[PDB]
């Protein structure tokens, strides 16, 4: 019933229009995107096991014309396989187009296109930071509630060729095994502190060596010793994460055992940061493509 | 505004 190809065509039609130009999909089409993608999310593991070649992207935050630049640079699906690390909505002016395009590609290419949950794919947060207001202005609050149901089914982590562990935020002091992630049942809002909360919210910090206090008011910070012990225990080579604005779009932490990716250049119209994307090839070589501010 | 503007 859902015309996926026509939705994609209408979303891609504003390529090379004035940045900020809207695509007003019909409410029933947006609801169709949410309900179909949710079904696919639930049929696939909550801990994704993925294989290279793959382009990995960090926070987008509703900067729709920047998302199109990422695809223009990386190859529009299905030309390349993609993993996004979350934070699709809030902050920018076009969360609607942003999330609609990524959900459309998930439906269209369900084995070649992947999306993880970030801390902004959570009703409590997206209420304050822009996505609720955008839905109220352009559609209604019932559609925002619909997105909420879809977001609650997103997977939380990915492992790329048994070697690169991928999540939005970072590690947890309650994380002992990969089974703990697999035990997590969906749909879930994130009502309690603990493992799921930490995977969405936690931050590396060079001035703690173990676990520390997080300035955000939630979760923890983790030091280099933590990253090292984790990568050892589970026989892995790298943590790939997002969640923090960094100047060059990518930044290494903990003696290059972790990388942060941030994919939205000139974040909020305030920072002078680049955005970046990590390309992992078939021989597990990593490279970085930079989007200029 | 720290939730990170
Ligand atoms: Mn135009
Ligand atoms: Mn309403
Ligand atoms: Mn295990
Ligand atoms: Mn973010
Ligand atoms: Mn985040
Ligand atoms: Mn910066
Ligand atoms: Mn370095
Ligand atoms: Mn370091």
């Amino acid at each position: 019933k859902l015309n996926i190809d026509s939705i994609i065509q209408r979303l891609l039609e504003v390529r090379g229009s004035k940045p900020g130009k809207n695509v007003q999909l019909q409410e029933n089409e947006i609801r169709g995107l949410c309900l179909k993608s949710r079904e696919i999310f639930l049929s696939q593991p909550i801990l994704l096991e993925l294989e290279a070649p793959l382009k990995i992207c960090g926070d987008i935050h509703g900067q729709y014309y920047d998302l199109l630049r990422l695809f223009e640079y990386g190859g529009f699906p299905p030309e390349s396989n993609y993993l996004f690390l979350g934070d699709y909505v809030d902050r920018g002016k076009q969360s609607l187009e942003t999330i609609c395009l990524l959900l459309a590609y998930k439906i269209k290419y369900p084995e070649n296109f992947f999306l993880l949950r970030g801390n902004h794919e959570c009703a409590s947060i997206n209420r304050i930071y822009g996505f609720y207001d955008e839905c109220k202005r352009r559609y209604n609050i019932k559609l925002w509630k619909t997105f909420t149901d879809c977001f609650n089914c997103l997977p939380i982590a990915a492992i790329v060729d048994e070697k690169i562990f991928c999540c939005h935020g970072g590690l947890s002091p309650d994380l002992q095994s990969m089974e703990q992630i697999r035990r997590i049942m969906r749909p879930t809002d994130v009502p309690d502190q603990g493992l799921l909360c930490d995977l969405l919210w936690s931050d590396p910090d060079k001035d703690v060596l173990g676990w520390g206090e997080n300035d955000r008011g939630v979760s923890f910070t983790f030091g280099a010793e933590v990253v090292a012990k984790f990568l050892h225990k589970h026989d892995l080579d790298l943590i790939c994460r997002a969640h923090q604005v960094v100047e060059d779009g990518y930044e290494f932490f903990a003696k290059r055992q972790l990388v942060t990716l941030f994919s939205a250049p000139n974040y909020c119209g305030e920072f002078d940061n680049a955005g970046a994307m990590m390309s992992v090839d078939e021989t597990l070589m990593c490279s970085f493509q930079i989007l200029k501010p | 505004x720290v939730x990170x503007x």
